[PDB]
RNA sequence: UGUACAACGGGGUAUUGUAAGCAGUAGAGUAGCCUUGUUGUUACGAUCUGCUGAGAUUAAGCCUUUGUUGUCUGAUUUGU
RNA sequence: GAAUGUUACCGCAAUAGUAAUUGAACUUAGUACGAGAGGAACAGUUCAUUCGGAUAAUUGGUUUUUGCGGCUGUCUGAUCAGGCAUUGCCGCGAAGCUACCAUCCGCUGGAUUAUGGCUGAACGCCUCUAAGUCAGAAUCCAUGCUAGAACGCGGUGAUUUC
RNA sequence: GCAGUCAAGCGUUCAUAGCGACAUUGCUUUUUGAUUCUUCGAUGUCGGCUCUUCCUAUCAUACCGAAGCAGAAUUCGGUAA
RNA sequence: GUGAACAGCCUCUAGUUGAUAGAAUAAUGUAGAUAAGGGAAGUCGGCAAAAUAGAUCCGUAACUUCGGGAUAAGGAUUGGC
């Protein structure tokens, strides 16, 4: 069951509303309503229509906290040693000195 | 339908009464098909026995090599554009209506088929099923 | 589905396999290197948080860091870049490739392990794999020992013992620079 | 009350839509319980 | 109730909803959920 | 005289597609006063931008409601 | 809709109407039959035609929601907000209505006809028939379904004082 | 226009599977004629559109009998509107 | 005022606001509109209706009584500032 949005407008589409729109390159498009399919058959830009998905994010509006980071690092070095030589031999005689 | 196809078809919203002219989709030299008739469709007076996805009409060409002019033939819809609705609730459509001349037994007469062609036609038509790139 | 799971910190992977969809739903929406908690994927996997690192779909096909999409795409593909080894100079070609964001449409889900959890995963916490190979070049040789250029190499290089049946041997890299 | 859509999955053996999700129109109606008040018999007659 | 007993099989098959449509029906219905409506457009001049 | 009912007001829902006002170093440019410029300056300029998915309408046969106000005995007729 | 005391609620059913239709694919089965060429049907399955009764989740149509947005002239000094052009024009447009252009649903018992039979005389034999009798059709009667006799009916509640 | 009876003949053979001469018996009133009873102080005169209903001398659909019915297809017939 | 304009459409002067009225918004109409996919299959016949439409620029056939045909046909373009 999965849930397409509208190339155009961009919400979600749940199964079987609105239309789906077969191209000649065969490209399909789908529109969760008439109000999309007809501005999208008006031949009108989503960039330019304001409510549009497509508009928000080209003209930077309304993220607010996904304009932040979050938390993912981690934590690993250890010593698996190189490989034909004894790994025990690489831990201890590994004594450095600077 | 009735010979050749193997399968069933499911309704699905009749787009193409006689009459309708439809673009050809094949290496046939044909490029369009002209309804004559429908095959298996009934009758109600003044009704026009019209056509949808998966249908083998009656047809001729109006415009295309001279040796396919002047008379009938098989053809089979495979482009609708009037929208019908799938069981899986999906009003979907084609951009044009469009078509492939074939013969009784249901097979192709040109080589490929230029454009789509919606599952329910190719699932009908093995011999269609081939030839179609893209489907639905 | 089924997923790869790898340990970066001790080298392990193994290939668990998920059935229950629900446990899978998880996943779903998930860009390439959103992290996951292990709970909702399993109970063995309790706490273990996951990276998201690739995968792949039915008909094989790869996904690709930074495509979003639930779904493929036919993209021009260059050098220096994933699912493509060129063949000949300055080749591009123009091959199919999956989304990154995960759907119910992958045959198998490449993940990470960030963080260990409250159990030994088998054939991964519990067991270890030696990094197949050692430094070679000279201050990383000096570098992997921290030594100071002083200590003099020559000998502060690993030796790979290789029995010649009844002749064990010993060969070492060959320090470059 | 109204109706609504609906997605399951199909099981019949044979249909081309078989194990297949299909989206259906249902109705809801509203049936808070109902309460007895009373009974009432009836006899056969030759005649109703 | 049924005054016969349907054999049918179409009708016999027990069948398991999967999802139910609850998008408002005053129009052209997009959320569910008020949730899925926030977790969507956010936070407006009401709202938050 | 109450789980009343009504007029509004509130909240949900829904349509349109970003209100007026103000501001801005946006803007093809342009006027005038010199103190004739090492952003001279004050204006003025279709359109743009920000507050602003804003404003506006939303039961007239949508949903809802602890708020506000008000309303709750006129008429006629009937008998085995 | 007066009148069979008033008023109310729940019901019975005379009579009347009545409804479903046709095809194909799979399967049977490359089977039975045939030297071959050829080449079925009953059971089961999936769909379809014509017909009919609904219904508006979805999709489409409809637009005086003159609901929001835009445009043209002109008029209110400009501004804001507006007026006029037989609803000025335009894109979108909820509600409602509505479309095999959308979706849903369309019952099963009996009795017979033709016909094939059992038993069986008349006629020491014979025969489905003369007595008797079994099986049987898109028919018929029911079942179901729609009306409810305003001069067909039952059950039940309440029955007034200036 | 439709349906009979006799059965010489056709049907290789074989009158009546399916047909039928010479004759002869009928039915029908969507043909056309014959009549001129009714209306000339007016019954609006073709066809199509539309909608209903009825007839059966049944094209299809249900169930049957018959064949010059191997199967397939077809034909003749019964109950059937 | 817009515009080629005494055209349409809005306004100034002047003159009107005269034509039974109230309440609703069933069928069917008279007048005004729109429709998915098809595209004259409708019908005696495209009846009706829809389509076209100003101007600047490009481009233009047969045939001709050389005056035409001819806005032939076919295209582009058009606000604001
Ligand atoms: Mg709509
Ligand atoms: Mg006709
Ligand atoms: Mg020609
Ligand atoms: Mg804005
Ligand atoms: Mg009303
Ligand atoms: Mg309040
Ligand atoms: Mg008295
Ligand atoms: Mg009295
Ligand atoms: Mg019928
Ligand atoms: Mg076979
Ligand atoms: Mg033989
Ligand atoms: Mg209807
Ligand atoms: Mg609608
Ligand atoms: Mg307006
Ligand atoms: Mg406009
Ligand atoms: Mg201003
Ligand atoms: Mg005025
Ligand atoms: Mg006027
Ligand atoms: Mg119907
Ligand atoms: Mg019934
Ligand atoms: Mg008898
Ligand atoms: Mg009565
Ligand atoms: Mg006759
Ligand atoms: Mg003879
Ligand atoms: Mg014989
Ligand atoms: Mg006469
Ligand atoms: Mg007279
Ligand atoms: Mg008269
Ligand atoms: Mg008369
Ligand atoms: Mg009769
Ligand atoms: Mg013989
Ligand atoms: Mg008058
Ligand atoms: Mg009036
Ligand atoms: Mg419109
Ligand atoms: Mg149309
Ligand atoms: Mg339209
Ligand atoms: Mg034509
Ligand atoms: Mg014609
Ligand atoms: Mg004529
Ligand atoms: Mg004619
Ligand atoms: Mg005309
Ligand atoms: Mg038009
Ligand atoms: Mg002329
Ligand atoms: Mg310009």
């Amino acid at each position: 069951m999965k849930v397409e949005i509208d190339s155009f407008s961009g919400a979600k589409i749940y199964p079987g509303r609105g239309t789906l729109f077969v191209r000649g390159d065969s490209k399909i498009f789908r529109f969760q309503n008439s109000k999309s399919a007809s501005l999208f058959k008006q031949r009108k830009n989503p960039r330019r229509i304001a409510w549009t998905v497509l508009f928000r994010k080209h003209h930077k509006k309304g993220i607010t906290e996904e304009v932040a980071k979050k938390r993912s690092r981690k934590t690993v070095k250890a010593q698996r040693p190189i490989t034909g030589a004894s790994l025990d031999l690489i831990k201890e005689r590994r004594s450095l000195k600077p | 339908s009735g010979n050749g196809a193997q399968g069933t078809k499911f309704r699905i919203s009749l787009g193409l009464p006689v009459g309708a002219i439809m673009n050809c989709a094949d290496n046939s030299g044909a490029r369009n098909l002209y309804i004559i008739a429908v095959k298996g469709s009934g009758s109600r007076l003044n009704r026009l026995p019209a056509a949808s996805l998966g249908d083998m009409v009656m047809a001729t060409v109006k415009k295309g090599k001279p040796e396919l002019r002047k008379k009938v033939m098989p053809a089979i819809v495979v482009r609708q554009a009037k929208s019908w609705r799938r069981r899986d609730g999906v009003f979907l459509y084609f951009e044009d209506n469009a078509g492939v001349i074939a013969n009784p037994k249901g097979e192709m007469k040109g080589s490929a088929i230029t454009g789509p062609v919606g599952k329910e036609c190719a699932d009908l038509w093995p011999r269609v099923a081939s030839n179609s790139g893209v489907v639905v | 589905m089924k997923l790869n799971i790898s340990y970066p910190v001790n080298g392990s992977q193994k290939t668990f396999e998920i059935d229950d969809e629900h446990r899978i739903r998880v996943f779903f929406d998930k860009r390439i290197g959103q992290e996951v908690d292990g709970e909702a994927v399993g109970d063995e996997f309790k706490g273990y948080v996951f990276k998201i690192s690739g995968g792949n779909d039915k008909q094989g096909f790869p996904m690709k860091q930074g495509v979003l999409l639930p779904t493929r795409i036919k993209l021009l593909l260059t050098k220096n870049v994933s699912c493509y080894r060129p063949r000949r100079d300055g080749e591009r070609k123009r091959k199919s490739v999956r989304g990154a964001i995960v759907g119910p449409d992958l045959a198998v889900l490449a993940l990470v392990i960030v963080k260990k959890g409250e159990q030994e995963l088998e054939g991964l916490t519990d067991t270890t794999v030696p990094k197949r190979l050692g430094p070679k070049r000279a201050n990383n040789i000096r570098k992997f020992f921290g030594l100071s250029k002083e200590d003099d190499v020559r000998d502060f290089v690993i030796r790979r013992e290789v029995t010649k049946g009844e002749k064990t041997y010993t060969k070492a890299p060959k320090i470059q620079r | 009350a109204g109706m609504t859509t609906i997605v399951r999955d199909l099981d019949r053996p044979g249909s081309k839509f078989h194990k297949r999700e299909v989206v259906e129109a249902v109705t809801v109606v509203d049936t808070p319980p109902v309460v007895v008040v009373g009974v009432v018999g009836y006899v056969e007659t030759p005649r109703g | 109730k049924s005054l016969y007993t349907n054999t049918s099989r179409k009708a016999l098959e027990e069948v398991s909803l999967k999802w139910i449509d609850t998008a408002s029906k005053f129009g052209k219905g997009r959320f569910q959920t008020p949730a899925e409506k926030h977790a969507f457009m956010g936070t407006l001049k009401k709202d938050l």
